[PDB]
């Protein structure tokens, strides 16, 4: 029945509050990213066969996301 | 055997390339033809390939879609932002008039140029006839102008008017200043006697480059050829054969008279005693500044202009703070600079090349007094298409000048004392949504409260859209889900209903005013209700609910789209 009333716990709230968490956000550009110290090191012919552009890579490499559920974001 | 899916409907704009993406534990194998790979199967009726649309005369290789991507040392070559690389017409010739008081020296050239077209069949020796041919070696046009008729007068003089146009449109006004044959004697003067200026060269050039462009306008009608390909691209052999062919007739006509990215350090390295010394490499020479930003630096502006980074140029040879001053010299195509900063006396100094740097009032140290604040980073910043290299120590083997100046004095590198590598804090390219910061100009947002309302606020010089969006978005899984936007007087707008399981977060694309009070108001009268009320000059602004999109720019149309089958 609201805006509020549907990304909330609540919903048989028919009043029309806004929690602090409603805060609007515009897109920026100050930010800074992280690069990672491995990468997955893959080689992908090293011969450049006349029978196909190979790729290959063996060695795993696996990373700890955390996730922000409200902005629904992976990082 | 097909699959029943297709992707109708989507962005047509924009560069497309095959692409793969694999985790790990992987062996892919794409398949081109030619010497690239080899075809298991056939292509479908028509469809050409990617050994075809390969430039001609470019070696094909794989390389990361993405960046960078190479598992290596330290000696990674840090790029900035990249050119268009050019990677997707004829110039106007007749919206001007033709004077008469020329027309007599056009017919001239139309019979240069047509004495010279049956010169070139008279080299190899072509005969006169009645019939039409090129493997016959005959050519029908060996008759004089009293003769030939009109119309293949007319189509022989379209070549020569065209070329005389452009002539004309370049931006000069061009006015007054044996051997054996059935009967035709083609010598108009003398040729290779005179020299042709480099202005008329350049002249002749573009004028090659418009009729090679009016050719393959005309060709592509008529697939995928080496011809095909405009003049700019062409093989250097053609070129030079068509620039002299067309080069010919203003030899006769003169001779009778007539973005950046920033990187740096993590900011938990931020130093506050000693002497710390770091080398940067750069490749290029283009615009590139280097030295040590305290960590509050913003990654849009450029490295330098706020009192929050102490940087160097090298394209402009000065340093870089509130302010400017002339300092040092500038560099070459694959130079090193070696940064000191030295913080128990708080001195900056900067060796290029093993040779320290100089102001005009004789100090070798770049900036003096400096508060310790909470710290310096090594930082850097490549302009468009830069190509450099950090170096924080941990390689003295690698450290050219680092034995040559400081060592001696008492300079350490900045990670020399350290077991695992920097982390290379870069400055990212994908706009993310931030909350708007209290500390922030031109950008205002109140919080009042009978109905809630989040009213708006500015006040600048220089206008701009916004694209404000609200914090946590509605979600619909897995029921009807239905987008209606209603206007106060009546619901006859655009209204959009897909979506199976998505998560579509209210926002407003707004330009910014004088005065712009533009607010969302939560409201009710049946469901969910956002009312995003406007104020005068609402022409322009856009309101609606969004998935995560992050695209800086200024449109409306062309939001990248799709509709799976």
């Amino acid at each position: 029945p609201l805006s509020a009333g549907l990304f909330k716990s609540e919903h048989k709230n028919p009043v029309p509050q806004c929690p602090p968490r409603l805060h609007v956000q515009f897109l920026s550009h100050v930010l800074w990213s992280r690069m990672p110290n491995q990468f997955l090191k893959v080689d992908v012919s090293r011969i450049s066969e006349r029978q196909g552009w190979l790729v290959q890579c063996l060695d795993p490499l696996q990373f700890m996301s955390l996730h922000i559920p409200e902005e629904n974001r992976s990082v | 055997q097909p699959v029943q899916g297709m992707f109708e409907n989507f962005n047509i704009d924009g560069l497309f390339f095959p692409v793969v993406s694999f985790s790990a534990g992987i062996k892919v194998r794409f398949l081109l033809g030619g010497r690239h790979g080899e075809f298991k199967f056939l292509p479908p009726p028509g469809y050409a390939a990617c050994y075809e649309a390969v430039l001609p005369k470019e070696k094909l290789k794989v390389e990361h879609s993405r960046e960078y991507k190479q598992e290596r040392t330290y000696t990674r070559d840090l790029l900035g932002p990249t050119v268009s690389l050019t990677q997707a017409v004829p110039v106007d010739t007749s919206q001007i008039v033709l004077p008469p008081h020329l027309e007599r020296i056009r017919e001239r050239l139309a019979e240069n140029i047509h004495e010279l077209w049956v010169m070139n069949k008279i080299e190899l020796g072509w005969q006169y006839g009645p019939v039409r041919d090129d493997n016959k070696r005959q050519h029908p046009c060996l008759v004089e102008f009293c003769k030939l008729p009109e119309q293949e007068r007319n189509y022989n003089l379209q070549m020569s008017l065209e070329t005389l146009k452009t002539l004309l449109a370049l931006g000069c006004h061009v006015g007054i200043a044996y051997q054996l044959t059935s009967g035709y004697k083609p010598a108009p003067m003398d040729l290779s006697f005179i020299k042709l200026t480099p202005s008329q060269e350049a002249m002749v050039d573009k004028l090659a480059e418009n009729a090679h462009n009016v050719w393959a306008r005309d060709r592509i009608r008529q697939r995928r050829n080496p011809r095909l390909v405009p003049y700019t691209l062409l093989d250097d052999r053609t070129k030079k054969s068509n620039k002299d062919s067309l080069r010919e007739a203003v030899r006769t006509l003169l001779g009778y008279g007539y973005r950046f990215r920033i990187f740096r350090a993590e900011k938990t390295y931020a130093v506050k005693a000693g002497r710390w010394y770091f080398e940067f490499e750069a490749v290029t020479a283009g615009d590139m500044r280097v030295g040590w930003s305290r960590p509050g630096c913003q990654p849009d502006l450029e490295l330098g202009s706020d009192d929050r980074a102490f940087a160097f140029d090298g394209f402009k040879a000065q340093r870089w703070h509130q302010g400017n001053e002339h300092y040092g010299r500038s560099w070459q195509a694959g130079d090193v600079v070696g940064c000191m900063v030295d913080m128990n006396e708080h001195t900056m100094m900067f060796t290029l090349n093993g040779e320290i740097l100089l102001d005009d009032s004789g100090s070798e140290l770049a900036f003096k007094d400096f508060d310790v604040g909470d710290g310096f980073i090594p930082v850097c910043s490549l302009g468009v298409a830069q190509v450099g290299r950090m170096n924080f120590g941990k390689d003295v083997s690698t450290l050219k000048y680092f034995t040559i100046c400081g060592l001696q004095e008492g300079y350490e590198p900045f990670a020399v004392n350290t077991n695992r590598d920097i982390t290379m804090w870069l400055s990212k390219r994908l706009p993310q949504f931030l909350q708007v910061p209290s500390n922030h100009e031109h950008i205002e947002v109140t919080r009042i409260d009978k109905v809630t309302q989040k009213s708006f606020g500015s006040q600048n010089n220089n206008t701009d859209i916004m694209f404000y969006r609200l914090s946590m978005p509605i979600e619909c899984a897995x029921x009807x889900x239905x987008x209606x936007x209603x206007x106060x007087x009546x619901x006859x707008x655009x209204x959009x209903x897909x979506x199976x399981x998505x998560x579509x977060x209210d926002s407003d694309f707004e330009v910014l005013m004088k005065t712009a009070h533009g607010h969302l108001v939560p409201d009710r009268i049946d469901k969910d209700k956002e009312t995003p009320k406007p104020e005068f000059n609402n022409h322009k602004d856009y309101a609606q609910e969004k998935p995560s999109r992050l695209k800086q720019x200024x449109x409306x149309x062309x939001x990248x789209x799709x509709x799976x089958x």
